[PDB]
């Protein structure tokens, strides 16, 4: 009856606009809209793997970046076993608040939280203003996982989700 | 009108209840 | 406390949810 | 699957206990609790009437003003509606000629109307004699109940005569 052997709980937070809803449009329905609708509040989509013959049923939950939804969205980030902290590689001002969307993890978020950075939008190369390698030496900085991705390309969506999930699986397994 | 008028607690009571009913109605679809 | 979302922002969410509850008691009355 | 459909919709100021009145109506139940309805919510029951199958979608408005614009929109569809008011409340008794008036504005002329005076198991704060209510329906030529959600008083007789009376009103298709 119950169809998965593990539900691991994600989240994805950071600045509006960065793309946190196509990202996971991309990996929960494979499809992309290029038309803005910002995210009220919070909303979650559900796609289940398999991960070294057991089911994962993965629950992700889609924050809004805007201010005026905040104290909204910081409700969900105790439960999250892991948390994908996402910026706009042609937005510099979105990657530079990744070092505040990791102190609110910090503050909130369960100390032991799996996190992942990915920089989006990286089909959009001739209006990049965030390189690679700032990106991560960031993560390097922070000891956090890095990846570059795109929504609208599907690059690294599913390598983003399956890697976050097998991280969770082995912290897990090991304890 | 972009006028304010809904609190924090009544826009988020309706988001909870429409995300609890998005998972009851997904749990029922799959029982088929 | 204070008045901060929009009539569209509360409706929107209002809608979301009448729909999600029409949709499960579909599904639900559908197991007969 | 049924016969017919009827929307129904609850109105009235807050507080007067539409909420519970659709609670007893559906559940059975009643709770002291005040949780005021944010917008609008709804409520299905089918019933059986003449051998038809009704579904009775019942829409739970809240009174607030605030939610005004949002609970208009439904009364456009209704075929029957609830006015409710609170016999403690000479007040939400009083609203109930406005509430009359948003109907008059909204919906079809023809509407099938009820008037409920609820918590009339509170008569140690009531503030609205029946007599009042019976000729405040009389006078708009509709029908009148007190009703109590808590004490489950005329809350099914209530919705089955309304029902009754829109399913006559079609009858004569
Ligand atoms: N070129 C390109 N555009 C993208 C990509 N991902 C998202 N976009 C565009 O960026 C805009 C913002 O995307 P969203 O997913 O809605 O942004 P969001 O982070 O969910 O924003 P909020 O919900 O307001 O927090 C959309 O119009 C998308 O079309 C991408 O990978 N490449
Ligand atoms: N004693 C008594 N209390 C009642 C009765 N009906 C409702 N109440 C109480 O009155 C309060 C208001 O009831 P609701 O049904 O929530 O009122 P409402 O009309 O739906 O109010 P809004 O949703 O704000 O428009 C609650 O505390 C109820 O428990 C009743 O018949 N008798
Ligand atoms: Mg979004
Ligand atoms: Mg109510």
């Amino acid at each position: 009856a119950k169809t998965y052997d593990y539900l691991f709980k994600l989240l994805l937070i950071g600045d509006s606009g960065v793309g946190k809803t196509c990202v996971l449009f991309r990996f929960s329905e494979d499809a992309f809209n290029s038309t803005f609708i910002s995210t009220i509040g919070i909303d979650f989509k559900i796609r289940t793997i398999e991960l070294d013959g057991k089911r994962i049923k993965l629950q992700i939950w889609d924050t809004a970046g805007l201010e005026r939804f905040r104290t909204i969205t910081t409700a969900y980030y105790r439960g999250a076993m892991g948390i994908m902290l996402v910026y706009d590689i042609t937005n510099e001002k979105s990657f530079d608040n990744i070092r505040n969307w990791i102190r609110n993890i910090e503050e909130h978020a369960s100390a032991d939280v799996e996190k992942m950075i990915l920089g989006n939008k990286c089909d959009v190369n001739d209006k990049r203003q965030v390189s690679k390698e700032r990106g991560e030496k960031l993560a390097l900085d922070y000891g956090i996982k890095f990846m570059e991705t795109s929504a609208k390309a599907n690059i690294n969506v599913e390598n983003a989700f399956f890697t976050l999930a097998r991280d969770i699986k082995a912290k897990m397994d090991k304890k | 009108h972009n006028r304010p008028r809904f609190t924090l607690q009544e826009l988020r009571d309706v988001l909870q209840e429409r995300n609890k009913l998005k998972s009851q109605l997904l749990v029922v679809q799959e029982e088929l």
